[PDB]
């Protein structure tokens, strides 16, 4: 119960909500010494709430997306955004003026490239089990 | 297992997984969608 | 608040530190951070203005954005910084992959050949 | 198919550089040049001239894999 | 002449070799449809005279030395990959 809330609070991107969970149910992450991440997921929930948005929106700006996951400036928006690139998160353009991010649907990733060569990975470790299953059968 | 260190240390509850989405977001909700009625 | 990041934060905490003797550290903690004001901040964006980006650099008008001009190259514009062209090399990828793709099926048809 | 395809090639381009050199006639003619332009609708020289073929190549292999 | 494809052409290169207006084009390719020296379609978007087939016609010396050259160049290049489908592929059949 103490680490359900949690997670639920790890889909949202609210600050008072998940500094209130540390707060109350930090109590039982004593026993299990995972505080480590404490400090390090909470970049893991800004990269959750701006991938709902940017999966969500063709465009995103920095100043509507500013507030509604509360980074309050821009200029820390900047920073995110370029880490964010840097991980390979986002495929964001931003266009600086004032400024604003005026991003476009990424595409071509399609049919006759992704699934085939995805299915070399997937026959080979079936074929392997043809000989795990023969293996299997001469024991007996 | 029961060898080694682990023993030493519809449903609703299924739709619960969904539901808990709707708990800390946009309530339900039928109030607010209601009042948004008159406001424009 | 390096993963703000933080330039400004760390400064603001660079003020008041016990420390001790980490005043040796915190001047290479500088040059680690310097080199990210290029690393960082693109790619990828279009135009940011001269004081702008000054604006995290501090100083007034130091030979490290001058150095900047230099390393980065990149653009330098009048009061302004431009990511020309374009934004930049305008990625394809490539229409190459279509040989590998054909090496991908020698093996793939072969490894059907082992079963048989 | 390469062996006994590709031999032929070069047992023929061979005497055929050997006309210009000796045994003309034959000259032939015409009939050497005009069958082999006809292998000519795809050269296939460097490289391979797939531009459009290129994506119909793999695409070909779709279904297959 | 040359090994193309290279096989759509554009107009202004038929308007330099034979020095044609762009509204004489098409008279002039498509009567060479009837002829029979190519079928190739004409892309009229971007006004472009597309090639099918081709039409021999006698030789020359460089014709020879020409063929040898992207003759023999498919000789060489097929058969080297052939091997490559000789060596690695002659284990599984034996």
């Amino acid at each position: 119960m103490p680490y359900f809330l949690l997670t639920q609070a790890v889909r949202t991107g609210n600050l008072a909500k998940f500094n209130q969970v540390l707060d109350q149910f930090g109590e039982k992450f004593q026993a299990d010494g995972t505080y480590t991440l404490i400090i390090r997921l909470r970049h893991n929930v800004i990269k959750t709430g701006v991938r709902m948005i940017s999966l969500s929106y063709s465009r995103i700006s920095l100043a509507d997306i500013a507030q509604k996951l509360q980074l309050d400036s821009p200029e820390d928006a900047e920073f995110i955004v370029a880490k964010a690139i840097r991980d390979g998160v986002i495929e964001a353009s931003i266009n600086h003026e004032k400024g604003y991010v005026q991003s476009k649907e990424m595409i071509d990733i399609y049919s006759t490239r992704e699934p085939q060569l995805a299915f070399h990975q997937r026959i080979s470790f079936c074929l392997d089990i043809h000989n795990m299953s023969v293996k299997a059968m001469r024991f007996p | 297992m029961s060898e080694k260190k682990q023993p030493v240390d519809e449903d609703n509850w299924d739709d619960d997984n969904v539901e808990d989405d709707f708990s800390n977001q946009l309530r339900a909700e039928l109030e607010k969608h209601g009042y948004k009625m008159e406001t424009s | 608040y390096l993963m703000e990041g933080s330039y400004n934060k760390v400064f603001l905490a660079k003020g008041n530190i016990p420390a001790e003797s980490y005043t040796f550290f915190i001047d290479i903690l500088l040059d680690t951070i310097r080199d990210e004001i290029a690393g960082c901040i693109e790619k990828a964006y279009e135009k940011i203005l001269f004081t702008e980006a000054t604006r995290i650099l501090f100083f007034n008008t130091p030979k490290k954005m001058t150095d900047y001009a230099k390393k980065r190259g990149w653009v330098l514009g009048p009061n302004n910084y431009y990511s020309f062209a374009s934004q930049q090399q305008k990625p394809e990828d490539t229409t190459i992959p279509s040989t590998e793709l054909a090496k991908q099926v020698i093996e793939y048809a072969r490894q059907l050949e082992m079963i048989v | 198919h390469g062996l006994k395809g590709l031999n032929s090639k070069l047992l023929d381009i061979r005497s055929y550089l050997e006309k210009v050199a000796t045994g003309k006639l034959p000259i032939n003619h015409q009939i050497i040049y005009q069958l082999q332009d006809v292998f000519n609708l795809l050269p296939d020289v460097s490289l391979q001239e797939f531009v459009k073929a290129f994506y119909l190549k793999t695409n070909d292999q779709m279904v297959v894999v | 002449t040359r090994p193309a494809n290279h096989r759509q052409l554009t107009f202004e290169e038929i308007a330099k070799s034979a020095k044609i207006t762009v509204n004489e084009v098409e008279l002039l390719v498509m009567k060479a449809l009837s002829v029979g020296l190519v079928k190739g379609s004409i892309d009229e978007v971007d006004k472009r005279v597309h090639m099918t087939w081709v039409q021999p016609r006698v030789l020359d010396l460089q014709q020879i030395k020409g063929m040898k050259d992207r003759l023999e160049f498919w000789c060489t290049d097929v058969k080297s990959m052939e091997m490559l489908v000789e060596h690695q592929a002659h284990d599984i059949l034996t």
